[PDB]
C-alpha cells in the first residue's frame, strides 16, 4: 500500500519561453497578443470615417472640382487619405502651413460649410472668369469651388475693401489665396496694375502678401502659382481684406462643429462596409487581448501595440513527455 | 526547476488526474486512483489569475503613437518625431517581452514550489510509518484502507 | 520538552502589493513616495523667485507701465508667470521669437538694466509724445518704459543713424520694435514719409523691417500694432540702427548677469513667505523619499516624480492574522 | 510562500518574539520563552537594507521634465514635446511600480527562505533525538534543560 | 542563498573539484577523491548559456542616437532633441543594469538550488543506511567500497 | 566511510553585483561591456571618411578657396567636422537652411561635381572680378570657387535670364547666393541699378530675393554679406534664374551619386590610418561585447551604448573564502 504526490499532465502542445529555456511545453497557456485584423476600413462605433478617395485634405478644403464627393460631408470619426492622392491643388502652388492645419483637423469631427462673401457680391470686378485648364470640371475649365478668382472689370481693378464679422458661435476656418503670374504681361492681362498686394487683418493677424514673379516649369500646364493661406477667425472677430489684384477671395468658409478626438490615417485602402471599436491603417481590430501587433497608429478602444511576434504566458505547469 | 519536484524527483505528470493541478495517487487492496488536493490547487489558481491580471494591468499605461506630418524642409523634426515614436515602442516591446519571460519562469517555479510543499506536508505526517520511496511515493508499513482519506485529510496516525 | 522554530508577528496593519497578491499585511514596510506639499510658492535655498503677478515676461521686459513692480529686479531663483497674465503687451501686437527668448530666460538668474540710447538723445525727432490709451499710467496715456516711440519734429522725420557698441563684458539683451499703422493718413500723421523701413545690423544680424498696413480689429482700443524684436549683442560688438519712421527705439537694455539654471513655472499662486530646497508649481517639497507624485516640473534638490498613488516596499515579513 | 515555512507548515508568527525576525520558542520543566536567532536576523536585516538602497539608487537616473512653450502655429512640435514628456513619465512610473511589486515578492520569499533554512539547521541536529511534530516544533525524547541553549548554540548532542 | 546549500549547510566549495560545478567527495578504506556529477553540471551549463544569450538578445533592440544640428534660434527643439536622446539612454542604461542585477541573483540561487537538489537526491537513497551528518556529508553504517560508484550511480542499496 | 555533496571553488577574484549584495565573488563571470577604443578615426569597412580638417560643410560645398583639399572628393563612409572649423564662409553671411542640408548629407555617400553654368558664359557682365580680401588664395584676393560673383560690364547690369535643365538621372544639389552691400554707393559701384532682385524658379520653388541694406560690423574685414540658398533640382526639371544684380550665380552643382546611410560626427581628431567595423567620435571599436560605453553616436556594426561603468554577469557560483 502506497500513496503518492503528483501533478497534472495533459496532451497540451502549447509552448512558452523563459529566460533560461525556450519552448517549454505547458499544460495551459494564455496568449495575450492579437495577431489578426479584418483588413478593411470600417465605421468606428457606428460613425463613418471621411474617406477622401483620390482627394487630399487640401483638395477637399479648397474644393478642387474633382473633389465633388466631399462638397458637404457629415460628421466623421477619423479621416483617411492616400499616400499620394492625385486630386490635390489642381492649379499648382503651395498651401501655407498645411501640416499645422492637418494637425488641427485631428481635433475636428465636423465642419459645416457656410458662405461668407457671396460670389455675386462683386460689383467692380469680374468673378465668372477665374478658371483654368489645370482644374477641369466635366470637360470645361473650372476652379476651386470655395475661393473666387477675381479679375478686372472692363480693364480696371479698383481696390477691394471687404470685411467679414463672425456672428457664428463656432470658430471659423477662413481660406484665401494669392496668384503669382510668370511675367509682367500676365500681371496686366488679369489685373492691369503692375505692383499689387493683399492685406489681411483680424484681431491677431497682420498680413500683407505680395506677388512673386518668376519664370518656372509648367506643373499641370500652368507656370502661374496659387498659394493658399488660412486663419481661424475667433467668434465676434472681423476679418479685413484689402487688395488691388492677385487676390483669391473666400466665397465659403467652414464652421467648426462638434470637434472631437480624431486622426488622419494614411492608407491605400478603400471603405469596407463594417463596424468596429478599434481601427488601424491596415484593418480593424476585434479582440480582448491586452496587446496587438498590427500597426502603431490606432483610434478607439484599442489593445496596446507591441512589436512582438509572440506573447504567451504560462498558466499551467510544465507538461511531461 | 528550483524546487526539485516537478520533472525532478517526481519524474512526470499524470494524464489520469484531470481533477486539478496537484494531488494524490493511492493504491491498496481495495484498488487505486487519483484525487486532487483542492486547497493547494485553489491557492494556485488565485496566484496565477492575480498574476495575469497584474501583468495585463501594468501594461495599459503605454506609449500611443500619434500621426504627425512635416513638409519637405522639416526633415530634422520629422526624424526626431520618428525616432521618438520608435524609441517608445522599442522600450515597451522590450518591457512586455521581458516581463513575460521572467514571469513565465516564476510561474513554472511556483507550481514546482506547490508540489514540493504538498509533498513535504505528507512527508511530515507519515514520518516513520511509511518508507519514503524517493519518487513522490510513500509505501506504508501497515496496510491502508481507503486510512488514505486520512492522509489527504491532514489527519493521520 | 519541545523547541520550536518561528517568526515575528506584530500588530502592524501596513499592507504592500506583490505580482501574485494584493494588500499583503506586513510586520514592516517602507513608504517611498512623498505625497505632501505645502501648497505655497517659497524661496529656493534662501533665493526668492521672480513672481510676475499679473505681468508677462513680455510685460516685464518691455516695461509695460503697469509692471512697475519689476522695473529693477534683484537676482532670482526661478520665475513664476500666470497662465493668462493681464498686463502683457498693452499696445497690441506681437513679440517676435518670444518663446525662444523665454527659453533663454531659463538659463538666466539676473538681469541688470542699463541705458544704451538716452531718451534725451534725440535732436531731430519728438520723443515725449510716443504714448497711447492702450498703456495707461496713473490715469494718463503712457508707453512701454524701455523703448522710445519716436515721432517727427515740426513735420519732418529725417533719417536716424544710431549705433551702440557693447563696452560691457556681459552679453546684452537689446530690444526694439516697429509700428504698423491702419492707413496712409496715420503713416503721415506720425512720420510724414509714405514708405519707411528700419534696418538693424550687428556682426550676425542683417535685418530690414517694413511697415505692414492693414485695417484690423481694435484690440485694446487700438488698430495699430507694435511688433517687438530682440537680439543678444555679443561683447565688443556694435548694433546699428537706421530708419525713417515706425521705429520703436531702445532706451534701456539688459545686461545678463549671473546666469544660472532656472525656469519659468506656470501658476495662479502667489508668494508664500517660506523657504525650500525643492519647489513645484503647486507647492514646495520637504522630504527624504526617493520619489514624489506632486508635479513633473520641479527645480532644486528634488525626489523623482512618478505618476503613482502608492509605492510601499516590504521590509518585514508577512504578518499573521 | 515558495519556501513553505511562513504561513505554511509554521502556521503563524509570534507576538511574543519582539526580539528579532526569526528565532526559537522553548518549553520545558523550568518554564518557557522566546529567543531570537541573532545571526539569521542580522543576515536578513543587511539583505533588505542593501536591497532598499539598491532600489532607491537605480531610480535616481530618471527623466526630468523641462518646461517649454510654443506659439499658436507650432502645434505639432508642442504635441511632440508633450507626448515625449509623458512617455518618459509613463516609462518611469511603470518601472518603479513593477520593481516594487517584484521586489516585494522577493522580500517575502527571502524571509520564508530564512525561516526554512533556520528550521532545517535545527532538523539536522536533533535528527533522531526528537520527534519532528510537523508544525515547526520538535519534541524531545530526553528532557532538555535550559540543553536548549545548546540547540540554539549549534552545539548539540 | 535561498536554497540553504551553498555557503549554507555546505560551508564552502572545493578547490579539488576542477571537474565540474557540483559533485561528490568520497572517502573510504581504499582512499578518497572528487567526482563531478555530469548531469546536473550539464543542465546547469545550458541553463546559464541560454540565460546569457537571452539577456544579450533582448538587449539589441535599443535606442540609437542620431546626430542633428540646430541653428541659434532653434534652442527649444535642440533642447527637446537632447532630452529625448538622453532619456532613452537613461531608460536603456537602467534596463541593462537592473536586468544584470536581478539575473545575477537568479544565477547564484540557481546553483544553490542545483546543489540542494543533488543533495536531496542522495538523501533519498541512503535514507536509513547512513547518518546525515549535517554538513553535506553522509556517514555510512556499512563500509562502502569504491558501493560509492553506486550512490553516484542512482542505483544504491 | 563517508560520501559528501559539494561544489566548485577556484581562485577567482571576479566579483558581480546582486540586488541584495554587492561585490559577491564568483568562480566565473562574463563581462559584457566594451570599455576600450583605439582613440583614432579609421576607415569604415575599408571605406574612408571625409575628414574636413579645418573646413566646414559650408566651406566645402561652396568651395572656399582654403578648402582646396575637398575640390573633388571620392565616395565617403561618414563625415568628420570640427566643433569650430576655421575655414567657413570666408566672405561673411549666412547659409540658408544649413542644418536641413546637413541633415540631407547624412543620407549621402558621394557627390559628383559638374558645371551647370560656365563661367565664360557671361557675355553682358564681368565675371573675373568677383573677388574679396575675405577669401584669399595664395596671397591674392579670391572667391568661393563654385559660385560666380557677377559684376556690371562697362557700367551696365542688364537683366540676366538663365535656365538650366537637369538632363542627369541623379538629383542635383544646386547652390546660389545674393549679396547685401552696406550702402547705396556700393550698390551702384558693383551693379549700378538702385533696386534689384533675384528670382529663382523650378517646379516647386517660387523664390524672389531682395537685397537688405544695413551698416554692420566688419566680420573678416567686410561689412557686406553673402547669403547662400540651395535647392534639390529633380530630374527632368528646370531651374530658372532672373536678376538685375546682387546675384551670386552657380558655376558648379553636385550630382547626388550613391547615397547611403552616413553621418557627420563632430571631433577635433584627425585621421588615424586604420580600418574598423564600428566608429565613434572618440575612437573606433573592435569587440564582441553586446554593449559598449564609449560614445552614443556610432556608425557601423556596433554594440549597444549604455552609460554604465560596469556590466558583469555571474555565470559560475559564489566562490568560497
Ligand atoms: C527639361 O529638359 C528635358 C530634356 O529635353 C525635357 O524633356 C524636359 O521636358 C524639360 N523640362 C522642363 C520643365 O523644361
Ligand atoms: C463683430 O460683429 C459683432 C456683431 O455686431 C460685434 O458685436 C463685434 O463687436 C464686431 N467685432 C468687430 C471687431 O468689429
Ligand atoms: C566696439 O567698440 C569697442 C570699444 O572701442 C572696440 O574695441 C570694438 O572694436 C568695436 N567693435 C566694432 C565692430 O565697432
Amino acid at each position: 500500500d502506497q500513496i503518492c504526490i503528483g501533478y497534472h499532465a495533459n496532451n497540451s502542445t502549447e509552448q512558452v519561453d523563459t529566460i533560461m529555456e525556450k519552448n517549454v511545453t505547458v499544460t495551459h497557456a494564455q496568449d495575450i497578443l492579437e495577431k489578426k485584423h479584418n483588413g478593411k476600413l470600417c465605421d468606428l462605433d457606428g460613425v463613418k470615417p471621411l474617406i477622401l478617395r483620390d482627394c487630399s485634405v487640401a483638395g477637399w478644403l479648397l474644393g478642387n472640382p474633382m473633389c465633388d464627393e466631399f462638397i458637404n460631408v457629415p460628421e466623421w470619426s477619423y479621416i483617411v487619405e492616400k499616400a499620394n492622392p492625385v486630386n490635390d491643388l489642381c492649379y499648382p502652388g503651395d498651401f501655407n502651413d498645411y501640416e499645422e492645419l492637418k494637425h488641427l483637423l485631428s481635433r475636428i469631427n465636423h465642419f459645416e460649410k457656410i458662405q461668407i462673401i457671396p460670389k455675386s457680391s462683386w460689383s467692380s470686378h469680374e468673378a465668372s472668369l477665374g478658371v483654368s485648364s489645370a482644374c477641369p470640371y466635366q470637360g470645361k475649365s473650372s476652379f476651386f469651388r470655395n475661393v473666387v478668382w477675381l479679375i478686372k472689370k472692363n480693364s480696371t481693378y479698383p481696390t477691394i475693401k471687404r470685411s467679414y464679422n463672425n456672428t457664428n458661435q463656432e470658430d471659423l476656418l477662413v481660406l484665401w489665396g494669392i496668384h503669382h503670374p510668370n511675367d509682367a504681361a500676365d500681371q496686366t492681362k488679369l489685373y492691369q496694375n503692375p505692383t499689387t498686394y493683399i492685406s489681411v487683418g483680424t484681431s491677431t493677424l497682420n498680413q500683407r502678401l505680395v506677388p512673386r514673379i518668376a519664370t518656372r516649369s509648367k506643373v499641370n500646364g500652368q507656370s502661374g502659382r496659387m498659394e493658399f493661406f488660412w486663419t481661424i477667425l475667433k467668434p465676434n472677430d472681423a476679418i479685413n481684406f484689402e487688395s488691388n489684384g492677385n487676390f483669391i477671395a473666400p466665397e465659403y468658409a467652414y464652421k467648426i462643429v462638434k470637434k472631437g478626438d480624431s486622426t488622419i490615417m494614411k492608407s491605400e485602402l478603400e471603405y469596407g462596409n463594417c463596424n468596429t471599436k478599434c481601427q488601424t491603417p491596415m484593418g480593424a481590430i476585434n479582440s480582448s487581448m491586452p496587446f496587438h501587433n498590427i500597426h502603431p497608429l490606432t483610434i478607439g478602444e484599442c489593445p496596446k501595440y507591441v512589436k512582438s511576434n509572440r506573447l504567451v504566458l504560462a498558466t499551467g505547469l510544465r507538461n511531461s513527455p | 526547476g528550483l524546487f526539485g519536484a516537478i520533472a525532478g524527483f517526481i519524474e512526470g505528470g499524470w494524464q489520469g488526474m484531470v481533477d486539478g493541478w496537484y494531488g494524490y495517487h493511492h493504491s491498496n487492496e481495495q484498488g487505486s486512483g487519483y484525487a486532487a488536493d483542492k486547497e493547494s490547487t485553489q491557492k494556485a489558481i488565485d496566484g496565477v489569475t492575480n498574476k495575469v491580471n497584474s501583468i495585463i494591468d501594468k501594461m495599459n499605461t503605454q506609449f500611443e503613437a500619434v500621426g504627425r506630418e512635416f513638409n519637405n524642409l522639416e526633415r530634422r523634426i520629422e526624424n526626431l518625431n520618428k525616432k521618438m515614436e520608435d524609441g517608445f515602442l522599442d522600450v515597451w516591446t522590450y518591457n512586455a517581452e521581458l516581463l513575460v519571460l521572467m514571469e513565465n519562469e516564476r510561474t513554472l517555479d511556483f507550481h514546482d514550489s506547490n508540489v514540493k510543499n504538498l509533498y513535504d506536508k505528507v512527508r511530515l505526517q507519515l514520518r516513520d510509518n511509511a518508507k519514503e520511496l524517493g519518487n513522490g511515493c510513500f509505501e506504508f508499513y501497515h496496510k491502508c484502507d481507503n486510512c488514505m482519506e486520512s492522509v489527504r485529510n491532514g489527519t493521520y496516525d
